């Protein structure tokens, strides 16, 4: 909200300076994101009269007669080039910012223009550039310099926020610094009303989108330009200046964020009519724009006879038709409250976003209409000549604010602070409102403006700015948290040792977007997304991952093409989506393998990263076993499921061929599974002291049978006495029954509290052999030291 | 076929000593009452684990901890600021002793806590050790009160041992400590109170101790108008009801059989 | 003392907006652009591990999990809450769509924003050393009030970082806290108590505290990346 | 006497305390993932040993040691390292071993030492031969703590 320092200087006079400003706003709640020194105005740009302008035979240009001082000429081409106005004359040497040229007199046409006059653009002033500047025609004594009358300024580009509408008029803020001390001045309506009746009427047909709705009637009005001083204003609040009546409701929309349209009355008809617009009821609006509106767009309305009309679209916009112009002798002047949702849909719906608009949607002080009356009123009476009906027509009568409950021990108890009472109160009475009562709890009932301020609390943060959000303590609780809050974190830590142990054992985190491609549940052969966006960022982002490897192998690929890695074992941990959101944990290997850098033998594919996980595991004290099961995405001959400690919890295997080959990647182990992994307590187990029993053979199997079978089998009757059960060798072909295998078990034996007999362990292996030998498993050897 | 129940690149599994696991677990508990972790040398002099902690010598005190003496030229023992220190070296009998180096290079207010490796001439056995770890914890500031070491214990009861569990307050003797106390947990599950450690307000004495040595560095006193609470514990003992090892001399035993079974731990 | 809790990442507009004070067509809500999710077959559960109704989105904060702690749990108490968040925003060199936050809330009996003050300001110096200086600036959220941005002074850089926002919570979060929690069974808890809470972005922290220079490298899974982090602690 | 608990700002000076205690966990943790398993030996030493495994005798001795062999006070983690490895391969029979212990070392000054041995058939494929191990399966592993630790790091004859 451009903040021009010379005008909000106007209601707080003692402002010390832009800076001290900006200072003094970030602490009532105003950030400005920048400030910036504005109207260089060279000494070669004086004011002129332009005593007649003349058109040149042939061309679409006029030759001005301007007296600038002395009578000089002008060539200029400007739809408002007319006699009768005052220009922003550049006189020949002049450098402007706004042309990057040297000023000079130039020949035209036949005709030499001793310079040129300017428009809002080539003076700096004013991003318009589509006619020269038109002054009051004696603004200033012709000659002098418009510097003279135009001094640079320093605008704060501040930042009201949702809380503070008040704040969106710079005598809002105004409002706030006089309560951090300063003195307000805020301007009078000097109006000389007559009665007399209003030649209109006022018929809100809508009082939901219309809560209050006032009129006032201006006749007499002789439309000029603008003073200098509020051409200045607007400008550098961000708006262009456009006649005497047009641009007072600017200035008083910004003064006090009250947006207000002047209507010219030809056009009113019999009255104005607050109403919904009908159906496909059409509109020209002030932006030259042709729309047509829709039955939820409040409308302001007129109706001559039987006949009703859109004269505007309500608190966003009005029409082009009504707009005040040259002509105009009267007008019927807007100033009132809408409904925000209303202003809100309806300018979100027609792609508006205006001044008008804004305030609207943000809120306007339910009881500053009238008042806002006679600012606008008293002010076309000066600067317009306009005579004013001593009377309004108002529909609707909004209740006052209701009183707060303030307790100022509250006030302290809650900020920590301890400010005395008085100091408190009379804080509020600052900011405007009404303190009742004499203590403990106070009876606050705030000013109409203030929309922010309901409870106590919003009260109480109206002590602590104005006090100083600096003038708080510093402090720490100490408190001996409630019982069901203990432990409360096992969760959260749990995961952290996770990734840590992780990081340790060597794999690499990644950290991959939750998003997904709904074209990859196909590629990666995936039970599509449960889960969608209305509104995704992409099509390739349309979706919620339901697995996090994908991704992984994404990145894997996405790096073989900007470096060229040689190998990887990564890993992520996030959510993932489908059904429930579950934590997710996984990681993909890949590369030539681990071994020596000189030489050839090395370890990789499956059973590296199979191994990794058995470490992992070992590290994390939780059984680990994968049985083999295909998966869509995995390939079918390496391919199984993840078992810690007894239940299936992910999967482990290498990629899919064809899914490489589609996506052009070499083989690409990894796995996945879900968190929180089973949590196994201890059962510690007072080691024996006593020698364990070694003992050896080679079972043999079919060579379908997978090991794990084996194994659960040979452990499964091992006797209760075994200690160590462990493959060595897996061989199979000559002389073996071929189509087997055999498979080198190394056992060990050991009993706690004695050492054992031969004949415990040879009848105990006998055990072992025979259901081994009973499932149609052979005997390779046995006992051997 | 191509198996996948098959054994994998036997990679060596990590793992952590009971110690280093029951020591984190009492670091982080305290570590979240605002608790800095610092250590300290395992050979002190004499001074700072008895003089500074007022136990004067041939003092019926000074036999509640059964002393290692050492003997050897060509030892640099630095001290707080880390400058030489002369005095009679020995292993530390507890851990106490950095709870003077500690004050005299930092100023209050301030809380830490303090584990270590400690040492007692004794006959190692079951339930007994000559190597064994302590941790100490000292909070010392303005306005510090014994309602604050009542406290903190009380909150290390709970972090340790549920929300069932109750703290026990009786007072006995330590020179370094009036009031002073030793302090029992109560441990719900095996329904019997555990004689943890021992603690109390700061001595007058090891203040001043602290305050003398101070200038005689050139630093301005630090410890004339705040009070403190401090206290010490045997990990061992808790590290043995917690995991369920039934004998100490398990802990320096370095048997693997013994160390892996608490690989998974946390 | 704060202990940490994670949160869902897909939410439920009555946690994520209700719940927090900030109804809709209202100003407040334009200050986060939510991502609205649409899909049958999801079960989303709340607090006490119940099914909740409502219009799933992804959370545009991590506040909602200051509501749901709440409901599940009694004062007083400390907890930070670290997750994923989501905004609809074009990422750029300092801007993203997906970045995490940091969220911390205290409540109990006497509270008090002196407190709020203290807390960011053990973590200034934790952060940036003895010299570093935290500073509280007013500014609107639904959720408290009062309420504030505050930012740590980073002697280094010599240049104030606006950090997070924060204030005491609103006297609006607690009714709704407390109303849900009839709702199902539980009796009021949060009557008569206060409360902080700040919420702050990681990232932006992160990025003046490694030295990287743009933000989208976070997700780009590059390896040239990560590894040069392997080292940090 | 009632319970409670304290709310100060801890003076500056205290303020970072702890980087050191830290930074030797994170080490023994990153150490304990990686695959190395933790002992923790006696920090004394058997006089005898100086000689057995060639070292600079001892700087401090005992006055009273509880035995001849506990008489000296080690200047050398390793060699508990290597006679543990001795003890359990008689109690059990480990096929391999990769221990690392870190404590308190004295000599001159008493300094934190950091320390580990390798040993066994190696790692490989329970089922295969080709197997790794000796020297550079231990210099590997060190590489990879290193890399871990993002600390450069040679090793010269
Ligand atoms: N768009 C109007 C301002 C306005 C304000 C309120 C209601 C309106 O219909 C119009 C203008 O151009 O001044
Ligand atoms: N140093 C005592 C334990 C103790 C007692 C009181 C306070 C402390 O800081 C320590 C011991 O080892 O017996
Ligand atoms: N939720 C806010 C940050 C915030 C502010 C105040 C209190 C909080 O708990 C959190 C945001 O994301 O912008």
């Amino acid at each position: 909200m451009r903040v021009p320092f010379s005008w909000l200087k106007a209601y707080v006079p003692e402002l010390e300076s832009p800076e001290v400003l900006e200072e003094r706003l970030a602490g009532l709640g105003f950030e400005t994101d920048r400030i910036e020194r504005v109207f260089p105005i060279p000494r070669g740009v004086v004011f002129a009269r332009v005593l007649e302008a003349h058109p040149i035979p042939g061309t679409r240009l006029k030759r001005l007669v301007l007296d600038a001082g002395r009578t000089v000429e002008v060539v200029s081409g400007a739809e408002n080039a007319r006699k009768g106005i005052g220009v922003a004359l550049a006189l020949p040497g002049t450098e402007l910012p706004g042309l990057g040229q040297k000023v000079g007199e130039r020949v035209i046409q036949g005709v030499r223009s001793f310079g040129m006059a300017l428009s809002p653009r080539e003076l700096g002033v004013g991003e318009y550039g589509g006619g020269l500047l038109e002054f009051p025609e004696d603004a200033l004594p012709p000659g002098t310099p418009l510097s003279e009358a135009w001094p640079e300024e320093v605008v704060l580009d501040l930042e009201v926020t949702p809380n503070r509408p008040d704040a969106l008029g710079l005598l809002g803020l105004a409002r706030d610094l006089h309560a951090l001390g300063y003195a307000l001045v805020e301007p009078e309506a000097a109006l000389k009303a007559e009665a007399l009746p209003l030649p209109f009427a006022l018929k809100v047909e809508d009082p939901e989108g219309a809560p209050h709705f006032t009129l006032g009637y201006a006749f007499g009005l002789r439309v000029a330009p603008s003073p200098l001083w509020m051409q200045r204003a607007l400008f550098a609040a961000g708006m262009r200046p456009i006649n005497n009546v047009v641009d007072v409701t600017n200035y008083v929309m910004l003064e006090r964020a009250q947006p207000m349209h002047a209507f010219d009355l030809r056009f009113v008809g019999e009255g104005i009519a607050v109403r919904r617009a009908r159906e496909g009821e059409r509109l020209k609006t002030l932006d030259g724009v042709e729309r047509t509106l829709h039955p939820e767009d409040l409308v302001i309305a007129g109706w001559r006879g039987e006949e009703s009309f859109p004269l505007g679209l309500a608190g966003v916009m009005g029409g082009a038709e009504s707009e005040v112009r040259e002509d105009t002798e009267a007008i019927a002047l807007e100033v009132a409250c809408f409904d925000p949702v209303s202003i809100r849909k309806t300018a979100r719906r027609h792609g508006l976003r205006t001044e008008a608009s804004h305030r609207f949607e943000r809120g306007v002080d339910p009881l500053g209409q009238v008042p806002a009356q006679r600012r606008a009123l008293s002010l076309l009476q000066a600067l317009a000549g306009a005579r004013v009906a001593e009377a309004l027509l108002e529909a609707g009568s909004p209740k006052p604010p209701e009183a707060i409950p303030f307790r100022p021990e509250y006030a302290n108890r809650l900020l920590g602070t301890s400010y005395p009472e008085a100091e408190q109160i009379a804080i509020l009475k600052r900011l405007g409102c009404r303190v009742e009562g004499e203590g403990p709890t106070y009876r606050v009932t705030p000013p109409s403006h203030r929309l922010d301020l309901r409870l106590e609390e919003d009260l109480v943060e109206e002590v602590a700015r104005i006090q100083g959000y600096e003038t708080i303590p510093l402090a720490l609780p100490a408190f001996f948290p409630a019982p069901d809050n203990r432990g409360v974190e096992a969760p959260y830590r749990k995961e952290q040792r996770l990734r840590e142990v992780l990081s340790g054992l060597g794999f690499q985190e990644v950290y991959t977007y939750s998003f997904m491609d709904p074209e990859d549940a196909r590629r990666f052969r995936l039970d599509p997304p449960r889960l969608l966006l209305l509104n995704p960022l992409a099509p390739e982002k349309a979706a919620l991952r339901t697995h996090l490897f994908p991704g992984l192998v994404r990145v894997l690929k996405e790096n073989l093409d900007l470096d060229r890695p040689e190998r990887a074992l990564l890993f992520e941990v996030g959510r993932v989506f489908r059904e429930r959101e579950e934590t997710h944990l996984a990681g993909l290997l890949f590369g030539e393998g681990v071994g020596l850098p000189w030489a050839k033998e090395r370890l990789s594919g499956y059973f590296l990263l199979k191994g990794y996980l058995e470490a992992l595991f070992a590290r994390l004290g939780l059984a680990f076993r994968v049985e083999a099961q295909a998966f869509p995405f995995l390939h079918p001959g390496v391919s199984g499921r993840v078992l810690v400690e007894g239940e299936e919890v992910g999967f482990l295997g290498a990629l899919h061929p064809e899914i490489a080959q589609e996506l052009e990647l070499p083989p690409v182990h990894l796995f996945e599974l879900r968190l929180p992994l089973p949590d196994k307590p201890l059962a510690f187990q007072d080691p024996s002291r006593h020698p364990a029993a070694f003992r050896d053979l080679a079972v043999v199997v079919p060579a379908p049978t997978p090991y794990g079978e084996v194994e659960a089998l040979v452990r499964e009757a091992a006797g209760p006495y075994l200690e160590s059960l462990a493959l060595f060798d897996l061989y199979q072909g000559p002389p073996l029954p071929e189509g087997h295998k055999s498979l080198a078990f190394h056992l060990r034996f050991r009993h706690p509290k004695r050492t054992l007999r031969d004949e415990e362990v040879e009848e105990a292996v006998s055990r072992v052999a025979e259901a081994l030998r009973a499932r149609g498993f052979g005997l390779r050897g046995l006992d051997t030291p | 076929r191509v198996d996948v129940s098959l054994p994998g690149a036997s990679l060596f599994s990590g793992g952590l000593h009971p110690i280093t696991l029951m020591e984190r677990e009492l670091v982080e508990i305290f570590r979240a009452l605002g608790y800095q972790a610092v250590e300290g040398p395992e050979v002190e002099s004499e001074f700072f684990n008895f003089d500074a902690l007022n136990i004067p010598e041939h003092h019926p005190a000074r036999d509640m901890w059964d002393t290692f003496w050492l003997t050897g030229e060509g030892f640099r023992l630095e001290g707080p600021l880390g400058e030489e220190v002369e005095g009679r070296l020995l292993l530390r009998t507890h851990t106490s002793p950095m709870q003077v180096r500690y004050m005299v290079a930092h100023t209050p207010p301030f809380r830490i806590v303090v584990p270590g490796r400690v040492f007692r001439f004794e006959q190692t056995d079951a339930t007994h050790e000559a190597v064994f770890h302590q941790l100490e914890g000292l909070v010392v500031g303005e306005g510090i009160a014994m309602a604050h070491l009542k406290g903190a214990i009380y909150e290390l009861a709970q972090a340790l041992f549920g929300p069932d569990s109750k703290v026990r307050f009786q007072p006995v003797y330590f020179p370094f400590v009036e009031p002073g106390a030793q302090f029992a947990v109560w441990w719900p599950e095996g329904g019997k109170w555990l004689e943890l450690g021992g603690a109390g307000m700061v001595h007058p004495k090891v203040f001043q101790a602290v305050d003398a040595y101070r200038e005689r560095l050139g630093l301005p006193p630090a410890y004339r108008g705040v009070t403190g609470f401090a206290f010490g514990l045997g990990v061992e003992r808790l590290a043995m009801l917690r995991y369920g090892i039934p004998d100490i001399r398990y802990f320096f035993g370095g048997r693997l059989k013994f160390l892996e079974q608490f690989k998974g731990v946390l």
